[PDB]
């Protein structure tokens, strides 16, 4: 149940 | 096999790459969300998020005793949005699929890649323009954008008179946080020609990008912040698996994203 | 996660089950058709006709010591079969809805299964009173030798038995007695509550008035209860399916397979 | 076993 | 002692394979219908309706490198479901000649069997020919769609080859294609038995040039005998069954439960 | 036991 932003923070 | 309808087509090496490859793409092609702060992922379950519209300068006072009220007072009709879903669709021939399968062809992911790419330029397109069907706002279709006038830009120092009296103009405003220029391609080569391109660089301090999604001759300065401006994501660039039309197996790039303004203040369209 | 792929089932069992109670909650508390009309039994999706019977023609029996007579077999007049149709509406639900039931705990939606239930009974009431025209399908409220009676006067002090007992004793004159069953429009059943009229029609029937909308305006039946008089074959009940992910919007489809034959036709009458 | 979903309501 | 009483099996399994055999090869050599029309696969007793399909019109279909083109489903047009009729025939086996049987350890004598076979083998071909107008049933000679074509050119050197032509452009103008076959009626059979015709009608039909009585004194069909066109749904083939007895005697049934289906009508050409 | 057909396609 973990959200795993990947593609974001690019800054 | 082909035979019958499929849980999943490919194996896991294929759907790591495949994620691999759409993750790649899509970071290549978004100029969004190198200015824009991204809020915490959500998960594909929440569908709406707050939408704030704190129109209004008020700075936090300076006294002795904290006995003066400086607050952002909640606004009537808090007016939530929301989050669209931004998608692009992609092919599969499952005549490739069973070529990889058996005789170990390596699987081509050309048409994913492509399909992340459209949806990256779909999902900025969104950003920097709103849609006038779904009623959303961007960066230039806001209100209160405070326009300004951008000639001269064939002068050496003409961008930079501009994007400093746009500057001008956002101080005046009560902004002065990091700024962000983006401008479109015609404007970028422009400003290229000149070497004005570190002088603004470092009037910015946080960057000077180029976008095609822009007009002919457009340009937008952007006071960078979480307060001024914010990217609530829900999920990002994911692969889904979308049936079996015809015998050919369908995917589609996904992800759920939408822009708050919450300060429309902090934009000033160069145009 | 579960989105990013084609499944059979997108849904758990809780979520089947909550699924399940809402369509069956709403077909027992919406069908009137099934109030008036005895089952033959769950025969199965594999069944699709059944035999028609047309009981219209009968002899009377004999009277002798040695039984040696002639009579007629009580038999079906013409053998036919009919089709049985499937009564089904389809309703879709989004993935995003099914994942926030998920995460956050909240109740999964199932107000659409509700309305695709109750368009669906809607539809089968319909069915069971106005026959189909193109299928060629009979109802109670239209169908060959149906003894017609006129009711009129409704609005006087007993304006309900000018027509109740005069289909009691036309069905009585024709063989066909017994726990009688009543329909009326909402109009009628309505009105005729004015002076406690119902009680005495209910004393005159033994298995109730009831009131279905389906019904025209001014118009109303009373039929034998017996299953020998009318059946209702019964294909498949009220049930939910899933028809596959159709990008990513999940769609189900609340199913029901009945068919009205009537055995006897003079079992029914309408105060036209 | 199959079974009836909604029972004869009469 | 046998015979002193009511039995439900007088024969032994040796004259229930005489008979079996006998039956199977009457109808073997009687039947022409089944000569140029294929049988759908065996169901049973159970079984009294079939879904008679009707597939009018032709969708081309689609060549693609990817397999993406969008051409029209083949599907049934209407849903008809209708019933299998029984083509019977009863025959009578005498107490005395079985008991001789068995004692002379002898073959029964199945004669009235044989008759019975041939009988019943010309009903069923008189139901596929032709309809009988009393259950609704259609044939090659009475559904709609015929395609008729005239035929009068007889006694003359190229008669007969010219009609089988007409037919065949007529098949080929609608789509049909495959190797015709070909069922005429006595009178014009012979009359192509003249001038030696009939070895070219053989080898453009391809398929067969068969005779059968059934039909009219002067007529005649062309049909395309491949599948998806004419089919025979067989509930169960020619079988013998023992109708209880009368005066000592055993009857016997000679049984079959065929239906034609005629799932594309204009397959057939009627050279009326 | 198991059905059978008794009399086979006149085919070929």
């Amino acid at each position: 149940p973990e959200k795993r932003l990947t593609v974001g923070s690019l800054r | 096999d082909f035979l019958g309808h499929a849980e999943n087509p490919l194996r896991e090496e294929e759907w790591a790459r495949l994620n691999e490859t759409v993750i790649q793409v899509a970071r290549r092609s978004l100029v969004g969300r190198r200015i824009l702060d991204i809020y915490g992922p959500l998960g594909a379950g929440v569908q709406t998020v707050p939408y704030d519209e704190f129109q209004g300068v008020s700075p936090g006072a300076v006294d002795i005793v904290g006995e003066q009220e400086t607050a952002m007072v909640f606004t009537d009709a808090r007016k939530f949005k929301t989050i669209p879903i931004i998608y692009k669709d992609f092919l599969l021939h499952w005549r490739d699929i069973e070529a990889a399968r058996t005789h170990n062809m390596p699987l081509d992911v050309s048409a994913a890649a492509g399909a992340a790419a459209l949806c990256a330029q779909q999902e900025d397109e969104l950003i920097f323009y709103g849609d006038a069907r779904l009623g959303y706002e961007g960066l230039m279709t806001a209100n209160g954008r405070l326009t300004v006038p951008l000639g001269d830009w064939t002068s050496p120092g003409g961008g930079f008179q501009a994007i400093v009296e746009a500057t001008r103009k956002l101080n005046e405003q009560g902004h002065f946080g990091p700024y962000a220029v983006v401008l479109s391609p015609r404007l970028y080569s422009q400003l290229h020609r000149g070497g004005e391109i570190e002088t603004i660089r470092q009037l910015a301090s946080d960057g000077v990008y180029q976008s095609n999604r822009l007009r002919g001759e457009s340009g937008v300065v952007v006071s960078t912040g979480r307060e001024n401006m914010d990217l609530a994501v829900s999920m990002d660039m994911v692969a889904a698996y979308l049936g079996a039309s015809r015998m050919n197996h369908p995917f589609r790039v996904l992800e759920a994203l939408l822009l708050r303004i919450k300060h429309p203040d902090a934009i000033c369209t160069l145009e």
